[PDB]
């Protein structure tokens, strides 16, 4: 899972 | 000099106590907070609860023989009112106890320290009105994306942005962003303010409360809009308040794409069922694989130790072929929030967010290799993908 | 040389796998026990589960293209089948995997070590036959009184006594005793035997199994009745087995009174609702106080710190006045098991058990000073009272 | 609460 930001 | 003595209709009373009891805390450090406040006067009874964060207050018809105020155990009063026979309810404050009579049933509860009970917050100045159903719907469509208490405070809230007669609700958990725009009626001109409301509280108020046709939001007026520290919600004889969050919401707008390299339109129900079938073999409900090509969607998932599933669906696809993976739960949350018979996906890269929005006839008017301008919609569910091996 | 290849009807397969999957263990020490065993032969498919204590096995119609046996994840197969389209199910063992195809959905599950799967118990010889509905009901009426892990193993079972065409079920937890007598059709008259069945298991079989009008019980024949070590149940294509308990049930009959000093008849619904209302105010110290006098039942309960409630009901009472206290949940459990429109209480002393049984016309023709012989009833719920201060 | 036996 990738993050939208960070 | 005066002790509350009142007669009530069971339904009005049990319903009022039920709604007010939802905002009650469990085992609060301040005992009086576990009480419900009953104030009878003129020809009505007001029932209230408060926990330093959320306030609930509802007024109902009542036959007042003697006005007064009394604080009684909230959950206990709620249970009793649930179990009362459909007969008139007689309530009488006598000394240190409260008699409650209904038909042959008679209860005598001890009074709580109404002296040490905090004062309920006063709702800020009315700011505008919103259709009840639409407001509750928008809240539901955004809350799905809000983060849980485990994460940072900023993510545990629904951002409420007002700009004239247009308001935007936004919520994110760092993996999915939900944004809903809707029209409302501002009782102040050219207002422009933004606040952050606890997502759980707001979603709860939507599901259980928000009675009637219109709902009045109270955040203030003039320049003090949103600076009063709490959000007020008035509808019918119900009014509630919620303490606002001080944390600053992310600049969620710069997560949204301006154009898509690929577009895909399909029926919500069809895609949802297929996802729910294929996801049964995902190791931890962690990853479902979507392969778009021509006009076919090849769903797949699973491992050799659990099992491997796959299913093909017809899809209206345009643009560059794409293979991108998502979390099955997050995906179904978005599809469930669309509230449309047909969904449109906007894709760029398998490593960049995907746009989920209701479909439109304009979507069916696309037959180029792309790119495609990001259309304007009322609701958007931006979902971040899962890395592929 | 042979691998299972079969076509099945979705409803048949999903329902069978559903019933079988209920008897599955969760994360068992022996992994193969988590699997469902599929055995296809001739024109049928047998679906089985087993965990050393309980066995479930059902046969369904099947189009067999190639017979064989395979072991697959029980819960996973259950979820899949319950989520399949209403289309034919094609199951095909491919080496180490199992292909399941339904409409456009395709699954590939890994096979389990069927080599290491235990043999299912063979049911003992049929002892007799019982009507399904009546059998299930009796189990339900008695199970309410069975103990749990909190007590000794002997209290965790339901005693099943068979004497010719008449069997009695019994269960107790040291505070309530439930006994139900019912007639059945034995295959060997004068069969006289008693066994102890795990209450949880038997109750489950009552709620979910027992299809059709007739249920065959397999406990042995002649002298070996109950000597096999397990109880078999057969009804329609379904068949299940349950390991018996070696613990000796208490001599429950010498708890039953022969005469009553007081008798009270009243409507179940009325009494139950009154008990539920009054009990709201009884807390961890759960005692509902019942005061019988003339033809009035005065219920009361509570402590000043929580509250104090009471309610009066009309009651057909005969005998000496009585004040006796009971656990509200135990009392409502018995009343709920009576399955009669009207209940009759038999009392002796506030510190001695109370008989709860369905009311009969004879109870009406009962106006004297007492004592009153204990009537012959099919069901009795004997409840032990609470000491009064 | 009293017991049936014990």
């Amino acid at each position: 899972q990738l993050p939208l930001w960070g | 000099l005066t002790d509350l003595k009142v007669r009530l209709v069971r339904d009005d009373f049990a319903d009022a106590v039920a709604w007010v009891a939802r905002s009650l805390p469990s085992r609060p450090t301040v005992p009086v907070l576990a009480g419900v406040l009953l104030t009878g006067s003129d020809d009505g009874l007001t029932i209230s609860s408060f926990d330093y964060e959320v306030s609930a207050e509802v007024q109902i018809p009542a036959e007042i023989a003697a006005p007064g105020t009394v604080l009684v155990s909230g959950r206990l009063l709620s249970e009793i009112t649930r179990a009362l026979p459909n007969k008139p309810v007689d309530l009488s404050v006598e000394g240190t106890r409260v008699s409650l009579t209904c038909g042959s049933a008679r209860f005598s509860l001890p009074t709580m320290a109404v002296e040490d009970y905090p004062a309920l917050p006063e709702l800020p100045a009315e700011t505008g009105s919103v259709p009840a159903d639409l407001f509750a719907e928008a809240i539901g469509q955004v809350a799905v994306a809000a983060g849980r208490d485990d994460t940072l405070p900023m993510l545990t809230g629904i951002r409420v942005e007002i700009s004239g007669d247009r308001m935007v609700l936004a919520a994110t958990d760092r993996f999915r962003l939900a944004v809903r725009e809707l029209t409302w009626t501002t009782k102040t001109p050219d207002v422009e303010a933004a606040v952050l409301v606890p997502a759980k509280t707001l979603a709860e108020a939507a599901k259980t409360g928000l009675d009637g046709s219109e709902v009045q939001l109270a955040l203030g007026a003039g320049p003090s809009v949103g600076q009063d520290g709490l959000l007020g919600i008035r509808s019918e004889g119900k009014r509630s308040t919620t303490r606002l969050l001080d944390a600053e919401f992310p600049k969620f707008r710069q997560l949204l794409p301006t154009e898509h390299t690929a577009m895909a339109t399909i029926g919500v129900g069809e895609l949802t069922e297929a996802i729910k079938r294929v996801a049964l073999v995902a190791d931890r409900g962690a990853q479902v694989r979507m392969e778009f090509a021509d006009d076919v969607l090849h769903l797949s998932a699973g491992a050799d130790d659990v099992g491997r599933a796959e299913e093909d669906l017809p899809v209206s696809f345009s643009g560059e072929p794409l293979t991108i993976a998502f979390n099955p739960g997050y995906l179904t949350d978005g599809l469930g929030a669309l509230h449309s018979e047909r969904v449109t996906f906007g894709f760029t890269t398998p490593s960049k967010p995907a746009v989920l929005r209701p479909a439109t006839e304009a979507d069916a008017a696309l037959n180029g290799n792309g790119p495609f301008p990001a259309a304007e919609t009322d609701y958007v569910y931006l979902l971040m993908p899962v890395r592929l091996p």
